[PDB]
């Protein structure tokens, strides 16, 4: 009912950064729109204030603005996203203004964003597995609706066509048990070329009624790539438990939020921090990720699946160092498989779940899940290993068991590994093929698989 | 209007502009420099000067002209040298005699006297017509013709075309009338160095660039409109990436922006693209300089320019992609330019970042790289064009975390990362192999199917030959090649074939100045078949030895295939096609003579 | 002979080779975090203070 005042005293330009000369009673995260003579429309984030002065941070860049015929109207907002149960199957620019020549989203609520913590006594233990399609992750690194695990990678590393599977081939195991399941997809700062690749790959899915694509190009102005992940985060909070949906979240570079967050944090003159990256990236960072976790009052649930890119191919860079601790997993894309030209080139031996028994059961997905896993990291251990005496050994000296885990190391790199770019996995099917692989090796030889297990599977 | 208050460096805060808005190019002093707003304070604003500040007195006169940093365009862009500002250098050397670029001169950026032909393209009176629409070519010179088009912000009705003759640029060469009032417009079109010329809808590129050398053009391949980023790298880089680029490549126009590099570089770039020979047309040697530009900005320009340099350059391929042209521009830029943006930050007295650059260096990389792309065009007919930039990084002896790297790696497609070690053994392409990619390999599947059905599966078996070579060689360091088997002596043997065969070219000869597509594949399915069949040879094992045993009788009793494999690289490219071809496919006949011939007698 | 020369090489990568890299990587390490990164925030500390 209140009216907002549209002051005109602009009293500074400098960067990004807009100067207010006598604003009366401000907030501090408000939202302003600004006119400029011209008379284009801008829309600018309120930053620190002080006595009648308020700090704003432009979006679109500052260039054009004279200190004597731009009006910088405010609105007394904190940013409200728009929240619907329409917003599915529709992509979405970098602020929220839809891009997929349709309509503005009817909001049924206007959910503020960064929403209020979950409180730790209402959460409860993940369960059942959620199946991607690819083998690697479904068999020795298997995933539980609930885990929050990243996805490290490197530039040039293929990471975008793995978030592609991901957001395709997704699905419920419990298939077999006896369709709640959406994917906010989100995208921060994505290249030019593969923003076609993300618009042709959601225009043909054929599962459009499931995502949601939140896309911000590397061009966009930067503080729309510090809101983008936060809106999709907002919208899958209120998908899943606002609508007892279960929701899966990607996250695709967020090194480039990280950076992001640099770039915001500069241009309010403070200090920065370790290695350059701000001290409170911490803090940013698991306020984004801990919104995820089962909550015991709702049947919904969030597991994130955030992409990380690691530079200089190391995990000492503080982004994923940093995130180490807060996730529960890593699942890294390793450069040598890349060149060894299988498509997903996942390390699955470095790479782990920290809570990876929850996926596996008797309830969920199949009993012998646990062991055909070990079975498989043991043996490719084995084939490594073996490989690597062969390089000195000679070969010839290698006893019968040792080809069998070298002929063993070549099927599961070239057979079970290489999946297709299109080729969906069923988890049975998969767990099929783990057992194709394992029945080379005598019934007695497969130490790692416990008894029972071996009679009921092993004769094929 | 507003008078100087402070002078440091080249910037200035100048008090009295009040309603100067960013940006907004004002001219300084008597001598009347040229200058850019960088930011405000109030009754003040800071300038930024592009040329040398030293005289500056205070309260003294600084214009406003509100008008940001525009270039001029037009008939006669091409072929022409530019200061960062867009001033025509040999304009400035010829009217006046001095041999040195006077402070502040003031000259057309295209001249406004010289007779251009018209031709108009069928517009009739009382006709419609819209922004970028293409209403008359102009023959700027032979085999480049230069068509002219409306600018995006008009539209009207043809009241008045002028018709066909020789015309200038001052005389107004169509009329438009539109909402009730009329515009006219001439050759001439100014337009602001940032903000991007619109595009009707952007395109993903599927044509390769096919560039001369071998190595970029087979394995890190970069498609028209692509984005690639070498390491600015001398002797390799720099100078044979850039000479195969310019005058051995299918981009329809060349912008050389290098800005912030050596003076005696640029010097015999622009001494030697004169001449420039290059056979761009069917069966015509016109020279290059009727179809590259130069925007040099050398190392001792004014820190300002560098920023300029870079958008202007990136402006005038908008230009042309806009006409239909495939422009490809280089710039041996953005390592100087970095270090420009931290000049100016900490003048400025912004608050650093990582590595002390300024926080805001990769969302300017990302302005600059995602102007890119080939983009289907405004205006009737209808049409496509394409901008390529192939930047440069900091040479390599600086590791990927520098900003600056960092930064570009996080947007460019395709990287040539070229290696110091190659270039200390004098391997003159010098692209590493290993850490090397191209992010468009998926996207140029239809053209590899559609050239060679087969291309894809001996480039892939290649790179698995050079990643278990490179992988090996640790554990050769370690032991020696006496635990090495068949397959990995003739892994290694067919690695070395490659490297020195297939990755080197020394451009400097015929044999590996150009080496069209054809030739390269075949290279690579003679490789590759040879490898395959040797393997396949000593794991047969006739004779009761095979193996090893067997890779020495190829090597000596079949020697011949061998050294006429490493000498394939000199297949003539001017003997043709049809004669090369011929002559890989008899090479490939008698490799399979081999190998079937060695396992006639079991070894 | 030949395991005597393999066992002198392991040993001597063991003892010396190694151990003489580590105390190599904790040094640049200690030389670029101990310095470089204590004199970034000195110096813009010093600026700030300046501004103030």
């Amino acid at each position: 009912l209140e009216v907002a005042m549209e002051y005109r005293t602009v009293t500074g330009v400098a960067g990004p950064l807009v100067i207010l000369d006598k604003v009366k009673g401000p907030k501090y995260y408000e939202i302003v729109n600004i006119r400029l003579g011209d008379g284009t429309m801008r829309r600018g984030q309120v930053l620190e204030v002080d006595g009648e002065k308020a700090v704003v941070q432009v979006f679109e860049g500052t260039s054009g603005i004279d200190n004597k015929f731009t009006t910088v109207q405010f609105t007394g907002e904190v940013l409200k996203t728009p929240v619907s149960l329409d917003m599915l199957g529709r992509i979405f620019n970098g602020s929220g203004k839809p891009i997929d020549n349709g309509p503005p989203i009817l909001p049924e609520a206007y959910l503020d964003i960064s929403g209020s913590s979950i409180n730790p006594s209402e959460r409860t233990y993940p369960e059942e597995m959620i199946q991607t399609g690819i083998s690697t992750i479904d068999v020795m690194n298997s995933i539980a609706r609930g885990q929050k695990i990243p996805l490290f990678s490197a530039a040039g590393l293929p990471h975008n066509e793995i978030a592609a599977q991901i957001c395709r081939q997704a699905g419920l195991v419990k298939r077999l048990e006896k369709d709640n399941f959406a994917i906010v997809f989100a995208a921060m700062g994505v290249n030019m070329e593969t923003a076609q690749f993300f618009k042709r790959d959601f225009e043909e899915n054929g599962s459009m009624e499931r995502v949601t694509l939140f896309l911000n190009l590397a061009n966009d102005p930067t503080i729309e790539r510090i809101i983008t992940p936060r809106i999709a985060l907002t919208t899958a909070e209120y998908l899943a438990y606002e609508c007892g949906k279960h929701v899966l979240v990607i996250l695709t570079d967020m090194s480039s939020y990280a950076d992001a967050l640099r770039e915001v944090s500069a241009a309010r003159e403070e200090v920065p921090g370790r290695r350059g990256y701000p001290g409170y990236m911490y803090t940013d960072l698991a306020q984004i990720y801990e919104r995820a976790g089962r909550i015991e009052g709702r049947k919904g649930s969030i597991t994130q699946i955030p992409i990380l890119t690691m530079p200089n191919d190391d995990i000492t860079h503080p982004t994923p160092d940093l995130t180490g601790y807060i996730t529960e997993g890593q699942i890294y894309i390793d450069r040598q498989l890349q060149n060894r030209q299988i498509y997903p080139p996942i390390n699955v031996l470095p790479s782990l779940s920290r809570l990876m028994k929850s996926a596996i059961g008797e309830g969920m997905t199949r009993r012998d899940h646990s062991d055909v896993s070990n079975q498989l990291y043991a043996n490719y251990a084995i084939g490594k290993d073996v490989q690597a005496m062969k390089a000195v050994v000679g070969e010839e000296a290698l006893s019968s068991e040792d080809l069998l885990y070298l002929e063993f190391l070549d099927k599961f790199e070239r057979k079970f590994v290489a999946q297709g770019a299109y080729d969906s996995r069923n988890i049975f099917q998969s767990l099929d093929l783990a057992w194709t692989l394992l029945r080379i090796f005598p019934r007695e030889l497969l130490h790692r698989i416990p008894g029972k297990t071996l009679d009921q599977y092993y004769s094929r | 209007y507003g008078y100087v208050r402070k002078v440091s460096g080249p910037v200035v805060i100048a008090d009295g502009m009040n309603g100067a808005a960013m940006y907004e190019l004002v001219r300084v002093g008597h001598d009347n420099l040229i200058g850019e707003i960088i930011r405000l304070e109030g009754d003040s604003a800071t300038i930024q000067v592009y040329e040398e500040t030293a005289g500056l007195m205070v309260n003294d006169p600084v214009l406003r002209t509100h008008k940001p940093l525009s270039v001029e365009l037009g008939p006669g862009i091409l072929g022409n040298i530019f200061d960062g500002i867009q001033r025509p250098l040999k304009t400035i050397a010829i009217r006046s005699g001095d041999v040195y670029i006077p402070r502040g001169v003031s000259v057309p950026a295209l001249d406004k006297d010289t007779l251009w032909e018209f031709q108009p393209k069928k517009i009739g009176e009382g006709d419609l017509l819209t922004g970028g629409d293409l209403y008359a070519t102009v023959f700027e010179n032979s085999l480049m013709q230069h068509h002219v088009a409306l600018p995006p912000d008009a539209m009207g009705k043809v009241t008045y075309v002028a018709p066909a003759g020789q015309y200038s640029l001052k005389d107004t060469v169509l009329e438009l009338e539109f909402q009730g009032v009329k515009k006219s417009f001439t050759m001439l079109q100014a337009w602001p160095v940032r903000t991007p010329r619109p595009v009707s809808s952007k395109l993903a590129a599927d044509t390769p660039l096919l560039t001369g050398q071998r190595v970029l053009d087979a394995l890190f391949p970069s498609v028209l409109g692509g984005t690639c980023a070498i390491p600015g790298a001398f002797g390799c880089g720099k100078t044979v990436i850039s000479q195969a680029l310019s005058k051995y490549s299918n981009s329809d126009t060349v912008v050389y922006v290098g800005c912030g590099e050596r003076g005696n570089e640029m010097a015999e770039v622009l001494m030697d693209f004169p001449q420039l020979t290059m056979t761009l047309p069917d069966g015509r040697e016109e020279s290059v300089m009727k179809r590259t530009t130069l925007v040099a900005n050398t190392s001792n320009m004014p820190v300002a320019a560098r920023e300029a340099s870079i958008y202007t350059g990136i402006t005038i391929a908008e230009y042309f992609r806009d006409m239909g042209y495939n422009v490809s521009m280089m710039a041996d830029s953005t390592s100087r330019w970095a270090e420009a943006l931290r000049e100016i930050s900490g003048r400025l007295a912004e608050m650093p970042a990582d590595s002390g650059y300024p926080a805001y260096l990769a969302a300017r990389l990302a302005s600059f790289y995602e102007r890119a792309g080939k983009v289907k065009c405004l205006g009737g007919p209808e049409r496509t064009g394409s901008v390529t930039i192939v930047g440069a990084v900091s040479p390599p002896g600086g590791d990927f975390s520098d900003p600056v790297t960092s930064a570009t790696l996080s947007i460019v497609q395709v990287f040539w990362g070229l290696d110091k070690k190659l270039a200390q053994r004098k391997h003159f392409p010098s692209v590493n192999w290993l850490i090397s990619y191209s992010k468009y390999s998926t996207a140029l599947e239809s053209f590899y199917e559609q050239f060679d059905p087969d291309f894809i599966n001996i480039r892939t078996k290649a790179r698995e030959v050079l990643q278990r070579e490179d992988d090996l060689n640790e554990i050769v360091q370690l032991v020696g090649k006496d635990a090495l088997a068949e397959g990995d002596k003739i892994t290694l043997e067919t690695a070395k074939l490659l490297r020195e065969d297939y990755l080197a070219q020394n451009a400097f000869t015929p044999y590996d100045k150009f080496c069209p597509f054809y030739k390269s594949v075949w290279m690579m399915r003679n490789i590759i078949h040879f490898y395959n069949l040797a393997n396949q040879a000593v794991e047969k094992g006739a004779g009761m030895d095979g193996q090893k045993i067997t890779y020495t009788l190829i090597k000596h009793r079949l020697g011949d295939l061998f050294y006429r494999l490493v000498s394939q690289k000199f297949e003539d490219p001017a003997e043709g096609e049809p004669a090369l071809v011929a002559k890989f496919k008899k090479l490939h006949e008698d490799l399979t003579a081999g190998f079937r011939a060695l396992e006639d007698e079991t070894r | 002979l030949t395991l005597d020369e393999a066992i002198k090489t392991t040993n001597r990568r063991v003892n010396a080779l190694e151990n003489v890299v580590k105390p190599r990587l904790e040094n640049t390490i200690t030389y670029i975090k101990g310095e470089l990164d204590e004199l970034e925030r000195e110096d813009f500390f010093r600026l700030k203070k300046i501004q103030g």
